[PDB]
């Protein structure tokens, strides 16, 4: 729920300032969306271990994780080695109406996407869609009704 | 002859190869909604099912995703064809196909579309083509920099006959809702921030209370509006908060309202803010021409704002054809001392 | 919620309405106009295209008896099929150049017997090559297979 | 570096018998050397900055930037970065019957970022035609706004504000280092070097990235070296192969 | 001498160039192996009396 | 301990970075032993203990 | 304090639905129990530098 | 929870060396569920439900 400049100056920055000294690092970019988002890339000379940058970012990222806050950490924060291109896109669609969008995005999301996000050799997955969450949509003359907030 | 021809021969790096795939992208003008870019999707995946039905397979049509990152405006679409074999001739390849495509959705009302073909070794570059990076390098800020940028591309358009298609990246700023709770009449009427924050937080931007178990599954929780509530401006004032009192206090009762303009995808570079420009070099024209002149247009912009090449724009000093020097020299060496001479070799060299 | 003290409930129910729904609705996606979900998969730095792929789609196979009736996987954008295609178009040529080189020892020998020295001197020193492509530590692509051919 | 590696994995261990006090702050696992490769001073040419302004600007726009520099290990700041300092006065706190913990309060009520999601959000009604962000309140940035921050206000209608209570201003986040060079206010950064590297390609970097950043100093900021081990290397190198030179014609 | 300079034509693009290089020498190196064992000593014992 | 040793309260944005906040108390009144008595707590009943 | 079914639902599930992006591993397993503890053990290639 | 299951409530210092501190129940009070019935708890009104 956090719109772009909140994202860039919580989040972004205080990462940002942390990104010390971490061998063979040509440059570093990011972005912070009014979507609540925000990712930074590090890019490193070629040749670079793979696995040593990746090692030596999080290590760098650890010491920010507390300053955070509490919203960003309990969403997950992640540091990926991937390659940016899509390798493909598996696509997973309903035959007969037993199963709606929203149904089918959730199914792949707790049944599929685990699996195959730890299969070696995949640095990021996509989701197109959502895993299903419960929801509690309030009603704001309800609540008020009954003398109540969120 | 040869030193003629050479001279009068372009130099790209790999060609461009059908891949059995390509992809579209649709960019929205900030403001859009789902909805809106869900119609430019459909026009998309039209195009590609009726008129390039010989060519294309599947359209996997993305609403929200983008290439540029995530939003209610962006959209993306991945496009599978028919076997090579099947499709015989020059125009039922990739570089026709997203030719015809682009040239079509170039008459889509209001969104860029764009098809393009995947480019050989992606993080190496498109040939006559450069990356960009504008810096707010002291203190500056989004506006003036919004500025300093502008002038750039005003300048470079200018230069039709050097610099083509020169242009951001990022994403142009967009009116915002700001919302001012005032502290005193709060903390007059027995409403602390904490709950005022709250409320407005949760109701119109979600919250994640705690997990559950769904079949087994740990997942998360969220409490947020109903969509009906969360639509417009005048709906804020649906929304009450609870005072020591015991009594409801309208939010409206403690606060202003008004719109704003700011960005929706802050952008960065090396830890200052920035603003990423794209484009090539005009055609017969090369690169380091462009880039040249690029960095002079740069050299002119106002206090505090830098620049630096990025991507395939950055450092490519090394290569050389130095050793192509080296090359006929030991070439020489190796025939003169099989030939135990020194005219001998240049009898083969030339 | 609470109970009103006349004796009444608030249940949360009659404040909100309460269903399944996704952790997100920014992503939605379609396929030829079905709707539909995915996963996107980017590969991981340096991990092998080829076999990552091959190892999605045994994992994925695993996962094929399990689906609920109506769930069907699709294809719809695929980075691999080239790579592999590419590699073969090429080492059809490679096999090709072979039997043009065979009958223009005809035009120019006559001996089935003598017309097999050649033929057979090339493949011998092109599997060789392999070995030390092998032995180095390169793969075969695009670049090592147009070596062989040149 | 697959001893950083270890030692990271043996930290493991350790790591949650420690204060969660400790466990927020955090802990470094880095490559260390120890003498200063180089140390950079920075200057004010014309008093239009103080020693404490000088340092937060060196901390500000160039730490950062030179920390991530070709082949840099630790880097050390000579001096601190300006944070917001409520500086409280205990009798004014006590005339209002304040605390700090009263302060504290205020300033995190006060000065806060606040999500407030979007109007037209996603799931929408369908029709909606506009989507933009909500936004709320925001980062204070400046001293008049962060005395202005009310604590109480009084019976009488009269407001106790925190400029009532402290004096505020930006000042350093400590006030432990202070430099000089030749007896004149400085900053600096204690460049240390990052465990094996071309101390002799780090150093040009350095001063290759100080040069990118030149042109945008304010008016009278002017870098100066007094302390480079680098122009020893440099020089001890002429000087063997002067003998090479020497012997071959000897 | 033609062949191996290219590569070390390093950086960005070198291990393109590495690649088809170090497969072309030792495609050579393994020729001459070929041409002093195989394409000898079957000509010897193939092609035919004259 | 935020009078005599400080205590960093939050974040805040001078001229576009993110920099830290601190309370403490002001000189004059951290640096004697006697310093300790100037400080005042509040008791819950409304009334400030020194 | 807690038993299987509060720590694989609290703990173990969180953890697994994690571990991703780590190269080389074959299989994974956990044994949430009731003296109120985890283990979760994944088990990688023949070679895998540990 | 305490009770029955034990808190891990914070650390101290024995003979040099930081050691844990939990407060479980005294055993005789957390054997048998008719033990349940011992433990009470304050409510608003200040008194002590069971």
């Amino acid at each position: 729920g956090a719109d772009a400049k909140t994202v860039q100056d919580t989040v972004t920055q205080v990462i940002e300032q942390n990104m010390n000294g971490i061998d063979n690092l040509m440059y570093m970019s990011s972005n912070s969306d009014s979507t609540g988002t925000v990712q930074i890339t590090l890019t490193f000379e070629s040749g670079t271990d793979a696995d040593i940058a990746q090692v030596q970012v999080q290590n760098k990222l650890q010491l920010a994780m507390p300053l955070l806050p509490q919203e960003v950490q309990q969403q997950g924060v992640s540091v990926e080695k991937s390659s940016s291109s899509f390798l493909m896109v598996v696509g997973v669609i309903n035959t007969d109406g037993t199963m709606t969008q929203e149904d089918i995005s959730d199914y792949v999301a707790a049944n599929m996407k685990d699996a195959i996000s730890r299969t070696s050799g995949v640095g990021d997955v996509q989701l197109f869609g959502s895993q299903y969450a419960m929801r509690i949509w309030m009603n704001p003359n309800e609540l008020n009704k009954f003398q109540l907030t969120p | 002859g040869m030193a003629y021809l050479f001279v009068r021969l372009p130099s790209s790096f790999l060609p461009d190869e059908d891949q059995g795939v390509f992809m579209t992208m649709v960019q929205l003008p900030a403001g859009a909604t789902q909805e809106r870019t869900q119609k430019v999707l459909n026009e998309v995946t039209h195009y590609y099912l009726t008129k390039e039905k010989n060519n294309v397979e599947s359209v996997f049509a993305v609403n929200g995703f983008g290439f540029a990152g995530r939003g209610q405006n962006t959209g993306i679409a991945f496009v599978s064809l028919k076997d090579w074999a099947d499709r015989p001739g020059e125009e039922n390849k990739v570089e026709a196909i997203t030719m015809r495509a682009t040239r079509a959705f170039s008459q889509i009302k209001d969104a860029m579309v764009f098809a393009f073909n995947l480019p050989a070794i992606v993080e190496l570059g498109t040939a006559t083509g450069f990356d960009f990076e504008l810096i707010d390098q002291a203190g500056l800020g989004h506006e003036k920099l919004t500025q300093a940028r502008n002038q750039l591309l005003a300048e470079a358009a200018k230069h039709p006959d050097m610099l083509t298609s020169v242009r951001p990246n990022g994403l142009e700023d967009t009116p915002q809702f700001k919302i001012d709770i005032d502290q005193e009449k709060a903390q007059a009427l027995g409403v602390s921030i904490n709950d005022i924050n709250t409320t407005l937080g949760a109701a119109w931007g979600g919250s994640y209370v705690n997990d559950f178990i769904d079949r087994g599954r740990v997942k998360k929780v969220y409490v947020m509006s109903e969509a009906k509530y969360r639509m417009l401006p005048d709906d804020i004032g649906d929304w009450y908060v609870r005072a020591a009192d015991g009594q409801m206090v309208p939010f409206s009762a403690f606060s202003s309202s008004r719109w704003e303009y700011g960005s929706p995808r802050l952008e960065r570079y090396n830890g200052l803010p920035s603003m990423e420009i794209l484009g090539q070099a005009a055609p017969g024209k090369s690169t380091g021409e462009a880039m040249e002149l690029m960095e002079q247009l740069a050299s002119k912009l106002p206090t505090g704002v830098g620049y630096d090449w990025t991507g395939m724009s950055y450092q490519e000093r090394s290569g050389a054809p130095s050793l192509y020097a080296i090359s006929l020299i030991v070439v020489f060496l190796c025939l003169a001392a099989l030939y135990e001479s020194w005219s001998i070799p240049f009898s083969v060299m030339l | 919620l609470k109970v009103n003290q006349d004796g009444s409930r608030v249940l949360l129910r009659d404040v909100a309405k309460i269903e399944l729904g996704g952790e997100n609705y920014d992503i939605i996606a379609e396929f030829n106009g079905q709707p539909a979900s995915g996963l996107g998969i980017k590969l991981a730095t340096g991990a092998n295209a080829l076999d990552t792929a091959a190892a999605i789609r045994a994992e994925l196979a695993k996962m094929e008896p399990f689906f609920p009736s109506g769930l069907k996987i699709v294809y719809p954008y695929d980075t691999t099929p080239f790579v592999k295609i590419s590699i073969h178009e090429v080492v059809k040529t490679l096999v090709e150049a072979i039997i043009l080189v065979f009958l223009v020892m005809y035009l120019f020998l006559q001996n089935f017997r003598a017309t097999l020295i050649p033929t057979i001197a090339v493949p011998v020193v092109l599997l060789g090559t392999f070995a030390v492509l092998a032995a180095f530590g390169f793969s075969i692509n695009t670049l090592t297979m147009f070596g062989m051919v040149l | 570096d697959i001893a950083q590696v270890q030692v990271q994995n043996k930290l493991q261990l350790a790591m949650p018998l420690l204060p969660q006090e400790v466990q927020q702050q955090g802990v470094s696992v880095e490559k260390s050397s120890s003498s200063f490769l180089m140390v950079v001073g920075v200057i004010n040419t014309d008093g239009t900055m103080t020693q404490e302004d000088i340092s937060d600007y060196v901390a500000a726009n160039m730490k950062d930037a030179i920390s991530r520099t070709s082949g840099v290990g630790d880097v050390q700041l000579f001096g601190s970065q300006y944070a917001m300092r409520i500086w409280m006065n205990p009798n004014e706190l006590n005339k209002f019957q304040l605390t700090p913990v009263d302060v504290i309060t205020a300033i995190k009520a006060q000065n806060a970022q606040v999500a407030a999601g979007q109007l037209g959000g996603t799931p929408p009604v369908k029709g909606q035609q506009l989507n933009a962000s909500i936004i709320a309140q925001t980062r204070l940035t400046s001293t008049e706004e962060f005395g202005k921050i009310l604590l109480k206000v009084n019976q009488d209608g009269s407001r106790v504000l925190l400029r009532d209570v402290a004096k505020i201003e930006l000042g350093g986040e400590n006030y432990d280092i202070i430099a000089e060079f030749n007896g004149q206010p400085a900053s600096g950064l204690g460049i240390k070097l990052a465990t094996g590297a071309n101390a002799l390609d780090t150093a040009a970097a350095i001063r290759a990235e100080l040069a990118k950043m030149e042109p945008f100093f304010p008016s009278g900021l002017k870098i100066v070296y007094p302390y480079d081990t680098t122009p020893f290397v440099k020089i001890s190198i002429h000087e063997v192969v002067k003998t090479l030179v020497e012997a071959i014609i000897l | 001498a033609v062949f191996v300079p290219m590569a070390f034509f390093g950086g960005s693009t070198g291990a393109i160039y590495r690649q088809f290089s170090i497969t072309i020498v030792s495609a050579m190196a393994l020729s001459v192996l070929v041409a002093l064992i195989l394409t000898p000593a079957l000509c010897a014992t193939m092609l035919k009396p004259i």
